[PDB]
Order: structure tokens, then C-alpha cells, then sequence
């Protein structure tokens, strides 16, 4: 009911700074909690750097639920939001 | 002083005609561009005494306003002869409005109106009566540079705005009923007006205000 | 009008508020035993040519009389019409050295009511002008308007700056551009013009205050402030009397005051 | 007073109750840090200067594009479709001039804060593509006109097929469209700047990307700011 169909999404297709920071923090915490990594690890040891590398390659398995003021929400995958 | 009074009366009459035209009622082109000399010739007598009863007139909505707004009826504009407004004169005007099946009527006084006259103004259903001061009608406020253009939205347009913004009626910006622009447009409760405004960041801006 | 200094001066004189107290220099109460003549020889010729023994005598100031561009006929007619026929008036021309206009109570001990009438004359009597306008100044405004070729050029015009606020009456004055009259009191703008004009005037005032000293603030912040202040159709003061009256949550309202 | 004001994902500015304060933040939906003082070249100058700078006449040799700056100077005289396109562009420029002078800026001021510095983009393209040596440009007039027209329609602030959304988008992007049309004029591109196909495409892409990057991010606490 409150969900919005994928073909009717009107929000911006770009990743906001707040969304980027929240995803980076969540991914860093999850990696620090022994989560599987979807990208190769060459020399980096900081979980934040691993999360940033995953974000650059668009491999973070998270979904942003943007809330409209009325109450409805739009679900955007992290693999479909444009990252600057 | 007589010439000043006549000129002020003519300006007020022109403002009332412009207000009636803006509401969607049909006003003839020759009446809109009526000159001061013609007004004094057809209204003022030999002694220069104005004839307030002769200025009262009737107007009907244009077909464009008829299709745009379905709640428009006949309009009657009456000028009070005496300066004060007693309860008896208001009762007579209300009886005339009821007997002449006028949807709306504009009453204009000179000095003031009694509170007892304003006591019984909600008792004219289904008709609507509005009270105006002649001294307040000398200058058209809508021609001011600081006052942007207001356009009353239709029911369909208001609904479309509501689903476009996913809004409730109370979540829109509000405009008071006593706002002189709202009184000029004859706004009623629950009606939304669109305002086109100049903006130094984007050129044009559109706002919406719902009447209280 | 703006290109002619004489017409601007005339309209400025018309706008300015002038009362009887603004021109009266002295007042006297005299006892006149004979209505046909008078004791003083200064007005003896006047009373001889122009014709309760108490009389009211007013002496004016010549420089201030000519400053307002007023004649004796105008003020005499004003004082005659303001009291109808309840007070006989005898007015002298400019030939009289003393600027005397005498008043006599209409017959139909009278010191107290006569003094009350004199106080009424001194205080409430107004000759001409919009009330509430203490002073009017002529200001030269330089504006930019395109010429025939389209290039913007500087043009000098004459405008008025008036102390005190009276919007509708000044707008109704002939010879005044009613589509451009402005007030620094946005409450009067709301009372006269509307709410959008109030928002525009509020933004203009805030911008003037901010940029008088040369500081610059982005337009969006001031626009947001003036939109919040005028969002309910009336002015919302930034205080406990405007903020706490909103329909917001009690927890956030109690945290302020 | 302005504690609980945030920009939402629909572009509106609402308080904690959901009441809309502004239908678009700043009436343009742009961040405060992404605007610089730029001049709109359409507003100032006399009518003769405007006509000389912007109007292009292909019927007359003197008023046409100089033959030494374009490689297609042969098949350009006497054309009707290109002349009609140039006439439409000139009419659009005249309409923009009228709208700017008579409605928005009546005092003649032309230097205002706007997003996306176009002069920096133009000079960066000139430096990158090495537009010296007076090389004749291979950029046709219809390509310039169609590219500018497509760019002006791709400056998305509000997305949706609703008529109100389109009207709000046009109202929000009117000023930036006027500035872009003033800068990216056919005569100015062909003579003043001397761009080619690669430079023109790079400028269009950079303008679109920078305008997309200059929007205000939803969830911004604009009231406290």
C-alpha cells in the first residue's frame, strides 16, 4: 500500500551526501563485524576504506528507503543510485 | 470639495467595475472606459448632488467563467444613499436580494455600518452578501507593484494540486478571509488561489494559498 | 509631477498635516462692551468697516502663515464650517498688522465653557493635510530606465519621504503614484495591501537592515525566514507569543519557553 | 523558530507538522554553496549592440558568419532551413530579453548568483582542446541549435510527468535557461569562442553534470542553516 512501484519513482537517481555517509558507516560496521566482502582486498586494512572501495564498484548490498512526507516510501538499490 | 468628492466616487465606481470584471462577470467595454465627464453627466444632478441609487447595477458571468467556475450566479452592486447603515436598511436589502434571487450581492457604505447589521449577515442563505467601504475602494490594491496576481483555482485544479503534492487541506499555506486581496476576489472558506511571483533566483515562482 | 519641482512642491504642501496649533502664536480673551466697535484701536478700523460681551482673539505668525501657503479666507472658512453657526467669527484681511481672527459665543458667567471651546480650537482643529504625517521631505531619487536605443541610463526624479504612517489616505491622494507607494511598517502593509505584499516588504526591510553596513546574506535564508513568518496568513513574531501558538508537539514547544 | 525545517525528497520545504513553507527551497532547489556571481549578457547593452552580437543573417554576405572560421562557408548562403532556425533562435533570445527586462530585473542589474560557471567551462574546454591556430570549426548551426535546445530540456530539478511538475521545472530553470542561451549563442560559439564538435559536446556534458551536482540534497536542515 505505502510502497511505490519501481516505474513510478520520482526521487533523484543520485546518492545524497547523507545517504552516502550512512551507507559507508553501516558497511564499515558490518565489515568490522565479519561480513562477507564483495570486492577483492589488496592492501587496505581499514573497514572504511573497504566500504569506500565497495561503493566505488557499486557492490554494497543495501537498499535506501526514502520516505515521502505523506508516509509512502521509495526503495532504491545501492547498485542503481549514481555515485559521484 | 464637490469636484473632489465626484472624482473619488468615480474612481470607486471604476474600482468596483474592475473587481466585478476580475471575478468573471461580464462588463461592457464602454462601461469600463467610462470617463469622469460622462459619469458626472449621467449621475450628478444640476446641483452636483450624487445619485447613489443610480449607480446600482447588475452583472452576469461570462461563458468562460461559467465553464471555469460552476458556482457563479448573478451579481448585484448597490450603493447606499445615506452615510450610516441601520439595521432596517440591511433588512430591506436582504429582502430585495431574496426576492430578486441574486446569488451574490455587494453593499457599499460611506462612513460606517452598525454592528447589528453585521449580526445578521450569515442569515442570507443561500445568497452571499459582502460589505465594502467606499473610501477603501478609491485605489485598486491589485494594481500595486507589491501585490502579485492572484487566480482562484477551480475544484478540479485544487484536487489535482492535492494529489500532486500529496497534501491535506490544512497543510497548505493559508490566506485570511479578511485579507483585502481575498475580499477583492470574494474568496470563501476552503478555496485555493495560485499566485505567480517574480523571483531573483529562478525568474518565476508559483505559490498556492488556501482560504481560512 | 516628478519632473516638475513646482508640482512636487504643491503636492508636498498638500500632503503635510497642518493644524490651528501649528500656526497660532498667541490667544487672548477680551471683554467687548459694544458689538459695534472695540476698545483697541488696532482692530477699530476692522470692526468699523466689517460691521455675552466676551471675545476670543488669535494672533498668528506671519512667517509660519506664509510657510504653509495659507490665506486668511481658507482658515476663516475652515473655522466657520467646523463649528457650523454655533460661534460667530469675524476675520480680518492681510491689511491688519495683527493677524487677528475674533470669535464670539452665540447667545441663546461663561468663562469655563469659553476656555473649553478655546482649548478645542487649539487642539482638535485641522486645516488641511493627511493626519498622522508630521513632516514631508523632498528626496531626489536616481533610477535607471532604458532610452529609445535601449541602453540603461540614470534619471533623476522627485519623491516624498513622510514621517508617520498613513497608507490608504496617501494612496488615495491625487497626483500620487498609488501603484508604488511603500511603507516601512509591514503591519500597515498587511492591513492595506495583503499578505504577499507583506512578505515582499518584510524581505525588503530585512535586506536593508542586513546590507546597510555592506554585509551580504544569500537570498534563500531571508526568503525562508519571511516565508515562515507569513505562512499562516498573519505575522508570526519570533518570540513566545508567535512560536508557542503553533500546533506543533508539546515537547518541542516546552523546550523553548 | 526555524529549528524543525527540512528539505524533503519531493523538493518541498516543510516543518515537523508537514506544513509546506516553500514549494521549492529558495524557489530554485539549489544549494547555497553551488552558486557564483555571473552576468546575463542579454539584459545589458543597446538594441543595436544586441542585434550585432546575436542576430545572424544568411541572406546577406556581410551579416553572415565569416568564411574563415567555418569549413562549410560554401553551402550556407541562401539556405532557408538554417535561416528559419536562426530566426527562431533570435526570437527566443528577444523573448528572453523582454522577460528579463520587463518582469524580473526592471532596474537593469545583470550580475546575479547563478549555478554552473559557464565562463570557466568554456575556457577549460578551450585550454583542453587547443582551440588556437585559427582552425576552421566543423560545427554546423543546426547542431549547435539542437544541442542547446536538448541541453535546456535536460536540466532536471523535479522529475515526473505531471503537468504541475513540468510547470514547476520550467519556472525553476527559467533563469538558468536564459543564462545558458545568452552564453551559448550561435554567433558567439562560431566567432567569439570558436568551438568544434568535441568541445561543444564536452561543454554540454559538463554543464549538465554540474547542474545535476549543484542541486540541494534532500534531508538538509535548511531552517537551522
Amino acid at each position: 500500500e505505502l510502497a511505490i512501484l519501481k516505474e513510478e519513482r520520482t526521487t533523484t537517481p543520485y546518492l545524497t551526501k547523507y545517504e552516502r555517509a550512512r551507507i559507508l558507516g553501516t558497511r564499515a560496521l558490518q565489515i568490522s563485524m565479519n561480513a562477507p566482502v564483495l570486492v577483492d582486498i589488496e592492501g587496505e586494512t581499514d573497514p572504511l576504506q573497504i566500504a569506500m572501495k565497495e561503493l566505488s564498484q557499486r557492490k554494497i548490498p543495501l537498499v535506501i528507503r526514502r520516505y515521502l512526507p505523506d508516509g509512502s516510501y521509495e526503495d532504491w538499490g545501492c547498485d542503481e543510485l549514481i555515485v559521484d | 470639495d464637490n469636484n473632489r468628492i465626484i472624482s473619488r466616487l468615480w474612481r470607486s465606481f471604476r474600482t468596483v467595475k474592475e473587481m466585478a470584471a476580475d471575478r468573471g462577470y461580464f462588463i461592457s467595454q464602454e462601461e469600463m472606459d467610462q470617463s469622469l465627464e460622462e459619469f458626472r453627466s449621467k449621475i450628478c444632478d444640476s446641483m452636483g448632488n450624487p445619485q447613489r441609487k443610480l449607480m446600482s447595477f447588475l452583472a452576469n458571468p461570462t461563458p468562460e467563467a461559467l465553464e471555469k467556475y460552476s458556482d457563479l450566479g448573478t451579481l448585484w452592486v448597490e450603493f447606499c444613499d445615506e452615510p450610516s447603515v441601520g439595521i432596517k436598511t440591511m433588512r430591506n436589502f436582504c429582502l430585495r436580494i431574496q426576492e430578486k434571487n441574486f446569488s451574490t450581492g455587494i453593499f457599499i457604505y460611506q462612513n460606517n455600518i452598525t454592528p447589528s447589521a453585521n449580526k445578521m449577515i450569515p442569515t442570507v442563505s443561500p445568497a452571499i452578501i459582502e460589505t465594502f467601504q467606499e473610501s477603501d475602494l478609491v485605489v485598486n490594491i491589485t494594481h500595486h507593484e507589491l501585490v502579485p496576481k492572484h487566480i482562484r483555482l477551480s475544484d478540479g485544479e485544487k484536487s489535482q494540486l492535492l494529489q500532486r503534492y500529496k497534501l491535506k487541506e490544512s497543510q497548505l499555506p493559508r490566506i485570511q478571509r479578511e485579507d483585502p486581496v481575498a475580499r477583492y476576489l470574494g474568496l470563501k472558506r476552503g478555496q485555493v488561489v495560485k499566485i505567480i511571483r517574480r523571483s531573483e533566483t529562478s525568474g518565476r515562482y508559483a505559490s498556492y494559498r488556501i482560504c481560512l | 509631477i516628478a519632473l516638475d519641482i513646482e508640482k512636487a512642491k504643491v503636492i508636498q504642501s498638500s500632503i503635510e498635516y497642518t493644524t490651528l496649533k501649528n500656526v497660532t502664536s498667541a490667544t487672548e480673551i477680551y471683554y467687548d462692551p459694544d458689538p459695534t466697535s472695540t476698545v483697541i484701536e488696532e482692530d477699530f478700523d476692522t470692526v468699523e468697516a466689517y460691521f455675552s460681551p466676551w471675545l476670543l482673539r488669535l494672533e498668528l505668525d506671519r512667517a509660519r502663515m506664509l510657510d504653509k501657503q495659507l490665506t486668511m479666507n481658507q482658515v476663516a472658512d475652515k473655522i466657520s464650517e467646523v463649528f457650523s453657526d454655533d460661534l460667530f467669527v469675524m476675520w480680518s484681511e492681510d491689511n491688519a498688522d495683527k493677524l487677528i481672527i475674533r470669535c464670539r459665543v452665540i447667545r441663546d458667567e461663561e468663562d469655563q465653557m469659553l476656555k473649553r471651546i478655546e482649548a478645542h480650537m487649539l487642539d482638535l482643529i485641522a486645516l488641511r493635510g493627511i493626519p498622522g504625517i508630521s513632516k514631508v521631505y523632498m528626496v531626489k531619487h536616481k533610477v535607471s530606465v532604458p532610452d529609445e536605443s535601449g541602453e540603461y541610463k540614470n534619471e533623476e526624479l522627485w519623491a516624498l519621504e513622510t514621517d508617520g504612517i498613513n497608507l490608504a489616505e496617501v494612496m488615495a491622494v491625487p497626483g500620487v503614484d498609488s501603484s508604488r507607494t511603500y511603507s516601512n511598517s509591514f503591519v500597515e502593509i498587511l492591513s492595506v495591501l495583503g499578505i504577499e505584499a507583506t512578505r515582499s516588504s518584510l524581505y525588503k526591510e530585512i535586506l536593508n537592515v542586513i546590507a546597510f553596513d555592506g554585509s551580504y546574506v544569500n537570498y534563500r535564508h531571508m526568503a525562508l525566514l519571511v516565508d515562515v513568518m507569513t505562512s499562516r496568513g498573519y505575522l508570526m513574531a519570533i518570540t513566545r507569543h508567535g512560536i508557542n501558538r503553533a500546533d506543533t508537539g508539546a515537547l518541542m514547544r516546552c523546550s523553548f519557553e | 523558530a526555524l529549528e524543525d525545517i527540512m528539505v524533503h525528497y519531493d523538493g518541498t520545504t516543510r516543518n515537523s507538522l508537514g506544513d509546506i513553507i516553500q514549494f521549492l527551497y529558495g524557489e530554485d532547489g539549489l544549494d547555497g554553496t553551488q552558486v557564483e556571481r555571473q552576468t546575463i549578457d542579454t539584459i545589458p547593452g543597446s538594441d543595436k549592440a544586441f542585434h550585432k552580437r546575436y542576430y545572424v543573417d544568411l541572406m546577406d554576405e556581410k551579416n553572415s558568419i565569416k568564411p574563415d572560421v567555418i569549413e562549410y562557408a560554401a553551402d550556407i548562403l541562401g539556405d532557408v532551413e538554417l535561416q528559419k532556425e536562426l530566426n527562431s533562435e533570435y526570437e527566443q533570445l528577444v523573448s528572453d530579453r523582454k522577460f528579463l527586462r520587463e518582469i524580473v530585473f526592471v532596474n537593469g542589474d545583470h550580475n546575479w548568483p547563478l549555478p554552473v560557471n559557464l565562463r570557466r567551462i568554456i575556457q577549460n574546454a578551450q585550454q583542453i582542446f587547443h582551440l588556437d591556430r585559427a582552425k576552421a570549426s566543423d560545427l554546423t548551426i543546426p547542431e549547435i541549435i539542437h544541442g542547446v535546445r536538448d541541453l535546456c530540456k535536460k536540466l532536471f530539478v523535479l522529475r515526473g510527468e505531471n503537468e504541475l511538475i513540468k510547470e514547476a521545472q520550467q519556472n525553476a530553470t527559467s533563469l538558468f535557461q536564459c543564462l545558458v542561451r545568452a552564453r551559448l549563442a550561435t554567433r558567439r560559439i562560431l566567432e567569439e569562442f570558436r568551438l568544434n564538435r568535441d568541445a561543444f559536446e564536452w561543454v554540454l556534458g559538463t554543464i549538465e553534470a554540474q547542474f545535476q551536482r549543484s542541486l540541494v540534497h534532500p534531508g538538509e536542515m535548511v531552517g537551522v542553516i
